[PDB]
């Protein structure tokens, strides 16, 4: 009920980001939503003296036909001053099961600092520029803004205090408009406890971290090797030698002596089997000197493996992976690569939030124009990560498959 | 007197750290002075401006051309930033056909809207007296000045605020808002329409906004922003293509622009051969000759621009269709329509600046462009008619390393059809010869060698002058393709060549790459394997090309 003064970073003006085109149904959806929000004082119409703008669009969350409004506050977020710090729960990723809740509505109670309101300006566009866009600014805490959870931290603490005092074994974390709740209960007991917590939040997405670990580099186990098999093996070992110190390939390369047909079977020498064995033992060990640095950015690379399979690696320094994985979940995106990629980015970002409490910068195996054209159609999260585009096919594709 | 409703002012500030403009007034002739005196006297009588005391330290230069002209450029540099929504203009193909349609141009647009009184002291200007023997006459603005930065935005927002309730109370009509103009449209009978227009201008008059009292000064066809709007159709204003035996860069830019403008309704317009001459720009004065390609292209452009073509208006009840054709040399043309042979509009797409490319990617990009444009104009994605087989697209997107997608579409059999020209094998070919290739060049002498050794004992090494490592690496693969059968396995250590070929181009800027493509097309099966260099991999003979 009391507004806390919020400013921007020294030497930075407010965000001025072009609104991108929207389909008619999304425009109508946003019109209804923003009209209703205007009737509730959550937003107010603004004049032309406000030069700032932040993009806005409409989505549909899981198991709901109701249109939701999402604001791309990325620019405002990076322009918003740094709010200070709660150390990330390193036990959240260690918990058996974690459930994600949407506590966004709770933000609409707390008023936003008046002098800062002009920075949250957004525009509902019109089709074919027939009329000027409908311009609004937020009066309460906007969802998607990084200042909203920071300001509501005290309130959220006071609200969750009884529940935390009740179950000291349940880890509670918060990121943006989402509340991550981890524990070691049973799925039924988990769901009932979640209903308990949500009805506790009322009067005021099953995710299992344990089923996700880090992935080792594996080598084929064959009784007979072709020239091609040994060539690929040598390529992969040579690649892995950038990561693991003791990898050697001279005894395996010794087998490729001569110009043999690729499909010709070559029996392994004892030295070759020994070398391969030592390489296996080496690969079975964790990577040397791999640490997380909270001051550095997380980088996420994704490769399309085909047939709905996708691989990914999260690192900070090259060949120093903090996490690796393989998203192969099929969910109504059998014929659409972009939908699959989008869902993959969302899942990877979610895992990244659970582990480090921040979002990685993605390198997407897709043309900028394609992604830019279609990604909002399949997006269901309230946060939005940063991304860039790789236009040259990486050779390391099949080395993660 | 009936009290005209008050228009609430917009709070305006200057840019942070700056102050109001203070510019020395220019010396004017006695005639100009008298003229400005008369004009400003009349304006002061009308209430647009007001005399101020000597206290005001700010000043803005004024000129006479009689019509007065206050140069607010410095104030424009010192005035805050405003939200301009005028970016983009209504496209005729987006307009929904209405039985009756009226155009209203507001008179004294900016002079009907009050200015923030706390800002009026920054719009001060001085009329020089005769012989400058008396203190110049001091004035300040009370309304929005013509030429000011904030005037269009404020006038626009004011007009929107005023118009909103009338539009809300009249859903059976549609009102488009554009600068000093309003465009109303309805499917009502002409009498009801004229009635509602009279009601509208009455409603505007309640706030003191004047509209054409007579029969409205503009009737169809409407000539607006290079367009011709007719009751049942739209087109562009007639084309003017200058003809001179000596062309400059600026003339090339103008010609290109005009052809581009013509292409939105005239199908088949090409501008590549004329745009290639814009390399080495920023030099507006030059004499650039024309190739036979460019001359034939421009002649073909005149051929298309020979007879008038019209586009229709949009009907939300019918489907939206976009059909694409390949034109060659990275050129694509498209038509957007609902009924056959009746285009809503047309357009073109040119491939981006790349070293390698293929038709499928270009078609994809074109599809994105048309999609975005269509979302802007009609607020929806059109159904596509594409010159590519379903199975071709299937194979492409299923085997492509990048994620890709095309919205709902169907195959239209209008050549040339986009196709996949070659497909690399996923596994080594049994019974096919194995070519281990390699190339290497000397960095200093630019002398190199490229070649292969095979499992059957076939060998070749060719010496090359003026070449690089990458070139020899490509050349080796090219040799292997040249001398091999219809099925062949190829082993290379070149991550460069492998990158290029895995990008899957059908055309390239490098002649060598294009020749490699031509070889690949003639092949039945090609398996391309990669190995690390200098790892003592037998077969991979780096020492054979380093001699
Ligand atoms: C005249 C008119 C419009 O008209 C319309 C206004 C509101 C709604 C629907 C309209 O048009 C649907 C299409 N159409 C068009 C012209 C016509 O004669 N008949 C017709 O059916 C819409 C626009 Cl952007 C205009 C922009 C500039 C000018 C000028 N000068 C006039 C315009």
């Amino acid at each position: 009920i009391e507004t806390v003064p919020v400013k921007l970073k020294p030497g930075m003006d407010g965000p001025k980001v072009k609104q991108w085109p929207l389909t008619e149904e999304k425009i109508k959806a946003l019109v209804e939503i923003c009209t209703e929000m205007e009737k509730e004082g959550k937003i107010s119409k603004i004049g032309p003296e406000n030069p700032y703008n932040t993009p806005v669009f409409a989505i549909k969350k899981k198991d709901s036909t109701k249109w939701r409004k999402l604001v791309d506050f990325r620019e405002l977020n990076k322009r918003t001053q740094d709010f200070w710090g709660i150390p990330h729960p390193a036990g959240l990723k260690k918990k058996k099961s974690v459930t994600v809740l949407d506590v966004g509505d709770a933000y609409f109670s707390v008023p936003l600092d008046e002098d800062f309101r002009k920075y949250t300006a957004f525009t509902i566009p019109s089709i074919n520029n027939e009329t000027p866009g409908i311009r609004y600014q937020y009066n309460v805490l906007p969802q998607g803004w990084k200042g909203s959870p920071a300001i509501f931290q005290s309130s959220m603490t006071k609200i969750l205090e009884p529940f935390k005092k009740q179950n000291p074994d349940i880890v509670i974390y918060q990121y943006m408009d989402d509340l991550y709740v981890g524990s070691d209960l049973e799925i039924g007991q988990h769901r009932t406890k979640i209903e308990e917590l949500r009805q506790h939040l009322l009067r005021w997405y099953e995710l299992h971290p344990d089923k996700w670990t880090v992935q080792p580099i594996v080598l084929p186990e064959k009784d007979s090797w072709t020239v091609n098999d040994i060539q690929k093996l040598v390529g992969k070992l040579n690649w892995a030698s950038q990561i693991y110190p003791g990898i050697k390939v001279r005894q395996l390369s010794k087998l490729l002596r001569g110009t043999k047909a690729l499909t010709e079977v070559i029996p392994l020498t004892e030295e070759a089997e020994l070398e391969l064995a030592e390489n296996r033992e080496i690969l079975k060990e964790p990577v040397h000197g791999v640490y997380y640095d909270p001051s550095k950015d997380l980088i996420a690379e994704i490769q399309k493996q085909g047939q709905g399979q996708w691989t990914y690696q999260i690192y900070q320094e090259p060949f120093k992976n903090l996490k690796t994985g393989k998203y192969a979940r099929m969910r109504g995106a059998h014929t659409n690569d972009v939908k699959q990629l989008t869902e993959a980015v969302q899942k990877i970002t979610t895992e990244s939030i659970v582990i480090w409490g921040k979002t990685p910068k993605f390198k997407l195996p897709i043309q900028k124009e394609t992604w830019e054209t279609w990604w909002t159609e399949y997006w269901q999260a309230t946060w939005i990560p940063e991304w860039e585009f790789v236009n040259t096919p990486p050779l390391v594709k099949l080395w993660y498959q | 007197m009936v009290p005209i409703s008050p228009i609430e002012t917009v709070p305006v500030k200057l840019k942070p750290g700056m102050d109001g403009p203070k510019v020395k007034q220019w010396p004017l002739t006695e005639e100009k002075i008298k003229a400005l005196v008369e004009i400003c006297t009349e304006m002061e009588k009308e209430g647009k401006i007001s005399k101020i005391g000597p206290e005001n330290p700010y000043n803005t230069p004024v000129f006479a051309i009689w019509r007065k002209l206050v140069d607010f450029r410095e104030l424009n540099k010192r005035t805050q930033d405003f939200w301009e929504v005028q970016l983009g203009i209504p496209h005729p193909a987006g307009l929904k056909k209405k039985k009756s349609v009226t155009v209203l141009d507001v008179g004294d647009a900016y002079f009907s809207v009050p200015l923030d009184e706390d800002f009026r002291k920054y719009t001060a200007f001085t009329i020089p007296s005769i012989n400058n023997e008396t203190p110049g006459i001091r004035y300040q603005y009370n309304v929005l000045p013509q030429g000011w930065k904030g005037s269009p935005a404020i006038f626009q927002s004011s007009m929107t605020k005023i118009l909103e309730p009338f539009a809300a109370q009249n859903p059976d009509i549609v009102i488009c808002q554009y600068m000093d103009d309003l465009y109303v449209g309805s499917d009502l009978e002409i009498g009801q329409h004229r009635t509602k227009i009279e009601e509208l201008r009455q409603h505007l008059l309640r706030w003191g906004l004047t509209t054409p009292d007579k029969k409205h000064q503009k009737e169809p066809p409407f000539l607006w922003m290079g367009y011709e709007l007719h009751p049942d159709k739209w087109t562009v204003q007639p084309i003017v293509l200058p003809e001179k035996d000596s062309w400059t860069v600026n003339d090339i830019q103008k010609l290109v622009g005009k052809l581009n403008w013509a292409s939105q309704i005239y199908p088949g317009i090409k501008v590549r051969q004329l745009s290639k001459l814009l390399r080495g720009t920023k030099a507006l004065t030059e004499v650039i000759p024309l190739t036979e390609e460019a001359e034939l292209e421009l002649a073909e452009n005149r051929e298309i621009l020979k007879e008038p073509v019209h586009g229709v208006y949009y009907d939300p009840s019918k489907d939206l269709i976009a059909e694409i054709q390949k034109q060659g040399q990275g050129q694509w043309t498209y038509q957007i329509y609902q009924e056959p042979f009746k285009n809503l509009k047309t357009g073109k797409y040119a491939r981006m600046r790349g070293a390698h490319t293929n038709d499928v990617k270009q078609l994809t990009e074109a599809v994105q462009k048309i999609t975005t444009e269509s979302i802007v104009i009609w607020g929806k994605t059109p159904k596509f008619k594409l010159p590519i087989q379903k199975e071709t697209w299937e194979t492409w997107w299923t085997e492509y390393w990048q994620a890709t997608w095309i919205p709902e579409w169907e195959f239209v059999n209008t050549p040339p059809l986009v196709k996949l020209w070659y497909q690399l094998e996923k596994e080594p070919i049994v019974g096919a010869e194995t070519f281990y290739v390699d190339g290497a060049a000397n960095r200093e002498t630019k002398l190199g060698k490229a070649g292969y050794v095979t499992n059957k004992g076939r060998q070749k090494v060719v010496p090359l002058t003026n070449t690089t490592n990458q070139k020899t690496e490509l050349q080796a693969i090219y040799l292997a393709l040249q001398d091999s059968g219809l099925e062949v396995n190829i082993v290379t250590d070149s991550q460069y060549a492998l990158g290029i070929i895995q990008a899957q181009p059908d055309k390239s800027e490098s002649e060598l790459v294009n020749q490699i493509i031509e070889q690949l097309i003639k092949k039945e099966k090609v398996y391309l394997a990669w190995v690390p260099a200098h790892k003592g991999i037998g077969g991979n003979e780096q020492v054979d090309k380093l001699v």
